[PDB]
RNA sequence: UGGGAGAGGGUGGUGGAAUUCCCGGAGUAGCGGUGAAAUGCGCAGAUACCGGGAGGAACGCCGAUGGCGAAGGCAGCCACCUGGUCCACCCGUGACGCUGAGGCGCGAAAGCGUGGGGAGCAAACCGGAUUAGAUACCCGGGUAGUCCACGCCCUAAACGAUGCGCGCUAGGUCUCUGGGUCUCCUGGGGGCCGAAGCUAACGCGUUAAGCGCGCCGCCUGGGGAGUACGGCCGCAAGGC
């Protein structure tokens, strides 16, 4: 699972500012984390079908997202992802 | 690491070696799987509701551990090799949900 | 009817979720090793869902039967 | 021929017979008897009026043994379990107790169609 | 951020009840089955009873009128891996939203392929009865299959036969699950009865079939016909 440490890892490391847990790039590398674990996950228990859907749900969340950094910040778009190695 | 209840029952014929060179096994692999012990209890000899490898009672033993759970299952796993042993039950710990108080 | 007495208000302050005081869990079997309805144990849905996991563990352990034969007919 | 003096009498009741069998004090029968033991042949063989006869040829039977007291166990939910039981208690034998103990699955084996329809 | 409930999913373990078979014991003439019977099983000793073992499949009570899931669906118990979701705080972003042709994935049962496994059940099938006949209903047997692993198939009365989202419009009552200053307020579900209103009626009624806006799908008398042709998909059966 995600500890509650792991997790504030990421959120400071993204973190625009002190503080900061609702920004696009903070929820966008949030969806990151899980969604890696969960395509962890589901390389093994390749059946688990159900699971499969959360995956769906989450990717989608992501571009969504990213589309609307892309679309309102091209620059911070860039770095989000160069940083977090999105896409590909 | 996360709060288990190790239970383990097993054969109530035993002389003080034979359940000291259990308890031995026992009290080893726990430790071989990071199993730090918290706590026990050892109520011995209890009447079964019915009778568990011909025998009409067994020897109860109970530990409240902490250890790495993607060991837990291997941890059982290995108490279980052992003929002496005739029951293991691992349990996450849970908060005393009291009723009727 | 069901009106002997909810098994419930028969007891004290007890954990619901320790399935090794046999003590009051017996309690709640029947004449048989069958668990008590609720109508009879006078406990609540979720008390209820959390005794049956009780108790199934202490079957397993030995502790409790899963059956009993009746004694009359 | 052996004496017991006390043991075990098991009724099996069904739908379409009732079979007695009177054991020592653990398990082993000394004799037995059933709707088709004594005369009836087919249908008649479920009647409560065969268990009540089967009953008590299984008892009679069973003093030849010397017995005296039985510990009674009912399996079966048939047309005349009920009447075996009262054909032993008046049979002579004293009845120590009776208890049932008709097997029934925690859901094992799918039932033949017969039994099913049931939800 | 802090918490919660849950047969939600995947993996590995493990428990007891019962059935069948095998071994031992004891015991003897029938058992089984039906409306009644017979086929069948039993002196190579069955049925009924006790003890031991093997194996497969399912999970009694708790279960509800309950819970979870997008649907299909999901019930011993334990561990791990994992999805969704509800509530409180009012903390962060700042319209990032809704719908959704095509695409992609999931998709009960039966069925298909390869290899396993088979207790019980059982299409076909082999018999016994019933009958005017009885290619059925009832009875004794019984193969595929039902179970597992991998691939396929993609259908259903896949149903609430009710597409998704949002806003608005009395209340009473029961219930599941949170929070609260725990008469009872609040939030999210599950039922019932009902204001206004709607409806051909039946009924629906804050879980709309009401009053509205957005987007998708679909209908246009019955038969011929979900057929023919064509295309695509499929090993096939067949599907669209
Ligand atoms: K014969
Ligand atoms: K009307
Ligand atoms: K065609
Ligand atoms: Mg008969
Ligand atoms: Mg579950
Ligand atoms: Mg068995
Ligand atoms: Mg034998
Ligand atoms: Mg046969
Ligand atoms: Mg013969
Ligand atoms: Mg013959
Ligand atoms: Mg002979
Ligand atoms: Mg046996
Ligand atoms: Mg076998
Ligand atoms: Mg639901
Ligand atoms: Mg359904
Ligand atoms: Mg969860
Ligand atoms: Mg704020
Ligand atoms: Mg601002
Ligand atoms: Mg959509
Ligand atoms: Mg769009
Ligand atoms: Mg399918
Ligand atoms: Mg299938
Ligand atoms: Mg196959
Ligand atoms: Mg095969
Ligand atoms: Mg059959
Ligand atoms: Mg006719
Ligand atoms: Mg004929
Ligand atoms: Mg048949
Ligand atoms: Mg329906
Ligand atoms: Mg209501
Ligand atoms: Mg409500
Ligand atoms: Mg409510
Ligand atoms: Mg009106
Ligand atoms: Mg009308
Ligand atoms: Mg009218
Ligand atoms: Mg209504
Ligand atoms: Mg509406
Ligand atoms: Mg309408
Ligand atoms: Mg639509
Ligand atoms: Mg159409
Ligand atoms: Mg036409
Ligand atoms: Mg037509
Ligand atoms: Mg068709
Ligand atoms: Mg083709
Ligand atoms: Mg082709
Ligand atoms: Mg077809």
């Amino acid at each position: 699972p995600i500890t509650k440490e792991e997790k504030q890892k990421v959120i400071q490391e993204f973190a625009r500012f002190p503080g900061d847990t609702g920004s696009t790039e903070v929820q966008v590398a949030l969806l990151t984390l899980r969604i890696n674990r969960l395509s962890e996950h589901l390389k093994v228990h390749k059946k688990d079908h159900h699971s499969h859907r959360g995956l769906l749900m989450m990717v989608g969340q992501r571009r969504r997202l990213l589309r609307y950094l892309q679309r309102e910040d091209p620059e911070r778009y860039r770095a989000l992802i160069e940083k977090l190695g999105i896409r590909g | 690491m996360r709060r288990y209840e190790v239970n383990i029952v097993l054969n109530p014929n035993l002389d003080q070696s034979q359940l000291a060179l259990e308890k031995e096994i026992i009290q080893r692999a726990l430790e071989n799987y990071g199993a730090r012990v918290e706590k026990v209890e050892e109520l011995g000899l209890r009447r079964l509701a019915y009778p568990i490898a011909k025998d009409p009672q067994g020897y109860f033993l109970w530990y409240q551990v902490e250890m790495p759970e993607d060991r837990v299952n291997d941890l059982a796993r290995e108490l279980r090799i052992r003929d002496n042993v005739r029951r293991v039950m691992v349990v996450k710990s849970q908060e005393p949900f009291l009723a009727n108080a | 009817p069901s009106r002997k007495a909810k098994v419930k208000a028969t007891l004290g302050e007890f954990d619901l979720r320790d399935y090794r005081n046999v003590e009051v869990l017996k309690r709640f079997l029947s004449e048989t090793g069958k668990i008590l309805p609720r109508r009879r144990t006078g406990l609540s849905g979720k008390e209820q869902r959390i005794l049956a996991k009780t108790i199934k563990r202490a079957r397993i352990l030995g502790l409790l039967p899963f059956t009993e034969k009746l004694v009359r007919k | 021929k052996r004496q017991v003096a006390s043991g075990r009498a098991y009724i099996h009741a069904s739908y379409n017979n009732t079979i007695v069998t009177i054991t020592d004090p653990d398990g082993n029968p000394i004799t037995w008897s059933s709707g088709g033991v004594i005369g009836y042949k087919g249908s008649r063989k479920g009647t409560p009026y065969a268990a009540q006869l089967a009953a008590l040829d299984a008892a009679k039977k069973a003093m030849a043994y010397g017995m005296q007291s039985v510990d009674v166990i009912v399996r079966g939910t048939g047309a005349g379990r009920e009447q075996a039981i009262r054909a032993l208690q008046a049979s002579g034998l004293q009845v120590k107790s009776i208890v049932d103990d008709t097997p029934v699955p925690h859901n094992g084996c799918r039932p033949k169609k017969k039994f099913r329809k049931a939800s």
